[PDB]
């Protein structure tokens, strides 16, 4: 009822197990046991595969487990008990996986991981995930005993009761610690102690509009965290403000993301200048993406954010209504390098203020994918502004067909309008481009004369012919998949001096001897295209459709 | 008695030249434009002609007076009206100011000065508020007294009167009027 590969890679997922299979062997590397029944395991079940090195036992129903059960499972690499219905947790069923490096034990309705330490032998352990949504309320020191290093350590207590101080600040390195609370009440304890290991920390579904802050013991060296994320917070501009103060503490972070999380309240605060943040230390990546603000009315004072971003050099803010840049926050933008706008409602009108005379003056890459903007001609004339624009992303953009005539950023040399549905292009295109991206359109033909160009992507197309190679006397690189080209004579390919890379693939071609005799003569093109001849199938006759070269 | 006009009339104004003013989510019953100049998003409300005159824009390239005001919406940045176009060309447009005033003793005096006009296009809502203060500095205006005009006179004959025993009547202070075609100002107090 199971089926195994020729590499120990047993597959007994989806059956309708009630019981761990008979039979099993020291021949399997890998069991996969998940979406089953199996409600009860013993002592002798799992005795067989002594050289199983993955045991996933996902989403089972799993209430009862022996606590010698995994004795013989020395070499077991990888356990993942995960959605099972384990209530209650045993000390003695991780005493021999000593070559465990992946545990997760979370998403069972248990209340606490024992009054047992369960991972003081597990040694080789990097990641570790425990917890649920509903019942593990308490969390003590021996919980984590015995761990010294993880990679990732995720901890879901959306229900946390009691949390035993100085718990967390046994692990002495965890490289990114994810933890699911639903208030604020414990987050100054838990933060406290892991200012020594955690170097990215990340906050799920925290309430934070009642979280307010107080000093934290300053302890003897600087916390190694570099990125701190927030994910489904909710906060309200004085609570904002309480979270910035815990940067004295966190000196070399870097970078911070609020994602999918909600600000409420009015706009007003007005307090003394004292209790405001205005420096935001060595952050110099912000990330936000979906941010809802449900009443943007009462807020007046900008500057606060001023001091915030001041010194910041990336700034991403995607899908979040975002439709005007003001001009005088553009200008105070001194030190940006790097701003995405992706998926937002910017249109010409707006965006003339956003990168008026000062505007972003260090900007080097500029990202409006998916905006409202409609005009090409109008846009490139707006960006002027931009002296030092090297990189532009306006792909995903509904533009009206393009004029002959168009002014760009002097050194623009990245342009994608890649989904613009554009049917031609035209001069308005600059010859300071040294990578164009024109994928997913619908041209029929490309004879825009590029002197610069080193890479063009038109994939997803219509091109019949791949273009001129006079056209880009140094081409790099060509990806051209998913078009109608259905021939590639030797000449066209030997045209291009200085091609290196073509991704012709995934196209429907004509399958001839005028083309095959030159597939044989030289297979020494194999190392000019990418995925051959893996992607590269016929379409005609229907004897040789879809059959490979 | 006039406790109220002195007030109002002697609040800080504002004023800011070639600003890009837009429109939000109409939250409450009257309409608003905001401008940044700075740091402060200003909300200046469209009343009078105003309603007519703006729609979805946005609008570039004007220039607005502000006076900060209490307000129902309890809005901190809140002006009303004085908004117009930005000169095209710069203005030092001198016209007469002449003051009459009839003091608490019967005793009727005449003066002159000098009102400088720098804009092409100025709101009704600038010329009331600055001329009081002038009027209220200088002239003791609802001090003792608080009644009487003041007299905007066009070089071709019309009039824009604002009557000083009360406030300009909200609506006003959207209309504008030709800054370069002010002849003169005849201040009467009594
Ligand atoms: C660690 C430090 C963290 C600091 C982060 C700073 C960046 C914060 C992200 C700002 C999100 C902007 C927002 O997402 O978009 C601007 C909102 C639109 O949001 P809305 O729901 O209120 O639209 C109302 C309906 N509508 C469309 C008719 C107007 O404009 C509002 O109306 C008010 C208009 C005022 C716009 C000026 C604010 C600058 C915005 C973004 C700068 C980047
Ligand atoms: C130009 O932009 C497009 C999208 O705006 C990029 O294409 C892909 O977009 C999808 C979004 O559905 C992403 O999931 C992919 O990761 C994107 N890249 C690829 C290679 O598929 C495209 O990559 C951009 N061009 C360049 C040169 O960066
Ligand atoms: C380009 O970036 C430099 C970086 O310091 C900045 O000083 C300058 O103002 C920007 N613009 C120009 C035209 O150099
Ligand atoms: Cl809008």
């Amino acid at each position: 009822s199971l089926s195994c590969d020729a590499s120990g890679v047993c597959d007994g997922r989806s059956r309708s197990f009630t019981s761990i299979p008979s039979g099993l062997t020291a021949a399997m590397k890998s069991l996969d046991l998940s979406f089953n029944k199996i409600t009860y395991i013993g002592h002798g079940d799992l005795r067989a595969c002594a050289n199983l090195q993955v045991l996933i036992l996902k989403s089972s129903r799993i209430n009862t487990i022996e606590g010698d059960a995994f004795y013989s499972l020395g070499s077991l690499e990888h356990l993942d008990l995960s959605d099972n219905h384990l209530s209650s947790l045993s000390s003695s069923w991780f005493g021999p996986l000593s070559s465990l490096k992946y545990l997760n034990l979370m998403g069972n309705p248990y209340q606490t991981l024992g009054v047992t330490s369960l991972f003081p032998n597990l040694t080789n352990l990097q990641t570790l995930r425990i917890g649920n949504v509903e019942t593990f309320s308490e969390i003590r020191r021996i919980d984590f005993a015995g761990l010294t290093s993880l990679n990732e350590l995720e901890i879901k207590a959306l229900s946390l009761r009691n949390y035993q101080s100085q718990s967390l600040k046994s692990i002495r390195d965890i490289h990114h610690l994810t933890l699911h609370l639903s208030e604020s009440a414990f987050l100054l304890e838990i933060f406290a102690d892991i200012l020594s290991s955690v170097r990215y920390l990340e906050l799920r579904d925290t309430n934070l509009a009642r979280f307010q802050f107080s000093p934290l013991p300053v302890d003897e060296v600087s916390s190694p965290m570099k990125k701190l994320a927030f994910r489904g917070s909710v906060l309200t501009d004085e609570s904002f403000n309480e979270l910035l103060k815990l940067l004295r503490y966190i000196l070399e972070l870097s970078e911070v993301e609020f994602d999918d999380c909600t600000l409420n309240g009015l706009g007003d605060f007005n307090p003394s200048e004292s209790d405001v943040v205005s420096e935001l230390g060595k952050v110099e990546t912000v990330t936000i993406r979906r941010l809802h603000i449900p009443q943007f009315y009462l807020f007046y004072d900008l500057s606060t954010v001023y001091s915030l971003l001041e010194k910041v050099k990336r700034i991403t803010v995607e899908n979040s209504k975002v439709f005007l840049v003001p001009c005088s926050f553009s200008q105070h933008l001194k030190s940006l390098e790097f701003l995405d706008l992706s998926e937002n409602l910017m249109v010409e009108e707006y965006l003339k203020n956003s990168a008026c005379k000062g505007a972003w003056p260090s900007l080097q890459t500029l990202v409006l994918s998916q905006n409202h903007l409609r005009s090409m001609q109008k846009t490139g004339e707006i960006l002027l502004t931009l002296k030092n624009l090297t990189s532009l992303d306006i792909s995903r953009n509904t533009f009206h067909p393009m004029p002959d005539s168009c002014q760009w950023p002097e050194k623009m040399r990245f342009l994608n309008l890649s989904s613009t549905g554009i049917r031609v292009v035209k001069t308005c295109i600059p010859q300071t481009l040294e990578v164009l991206d024109v994928s997913n359109n619908n041209l029929d033909s490309f004879s825009l004369f590029l002197p610069r160009l080193q890479e063009l992507y038109i994939s997803r197309n219509k091109l019949k012919t791949l273009p001129d190679a006079s056209l880009f006397p140094v081409l790099l690189v060509m990806k051209i998949r998913e078009n109608a080209v259905s021939t590639f004579s030797k000449d066209q390919l030997g045209s291009f001096p200085k091609l290196e890379t073509l991704e012709a693939g995934d196209n429907h071609f004509v399958c001839s001897c005028e083309l095959l005799s030159f597939t044989m003569e030289t297979p020494a093109l194999a190392q000019i295209l990418v995925d051959w001849p893996d992607s590269y199938l016929c379409d005609s006759p229907p004897r040789l459709h879809g059959h490979r070269l | 008695k006039y406790e109220d006009l002195r007030a109002y009339y002697t609040k800080p104004s504002f004023e800011f030249e070639k600003q890009f003013g837009f429109m939000l989510k109409p939250w409450t019953t009257v309409r608003f434009m905001n401008v940044i100049p700075n740091r402060f998003i200003y909300k200046i409300a469209l009343v009078g002609k105003d309603e007519k005159k703006y729609k979805d824009g946005p609008y570039d390239n004007i220039d607005v007076f502000i006076v900060l005001e209490d307000n129902k919406y309890q809005l901190k940045k809140y002006s009303v009206g004085g908004i117009t176009k930005t000169n095209s060309k710069k203005v030092n447009h001198k016209v007469e100011l002449s003051i009459t005033k009839k003091d608490n003793q019967g005793m009727i005096s005449r003066d002159v000065s000098e009102y400088m006009i720098t804009k092409e296009e100025i709101s009704l809502k600038e010329l009331d508020f600055k001329l009081r203060k002038q009027l209220i500095e200088k002239h003791n205006l609802y001090g003792n007294m608080g009644s009487g005009t003041i007299v905007i006179k066009m070089k071709n004959g019309g009039k824009y009167t604002f009557e000083l025993h009360k406030k300009l009547q909200e609506h006003r202070m959207a209309d504008v009027i030709d800054g370069t075609n002010i002849d003169n100002i005849e201040v009467n107090i009594k």
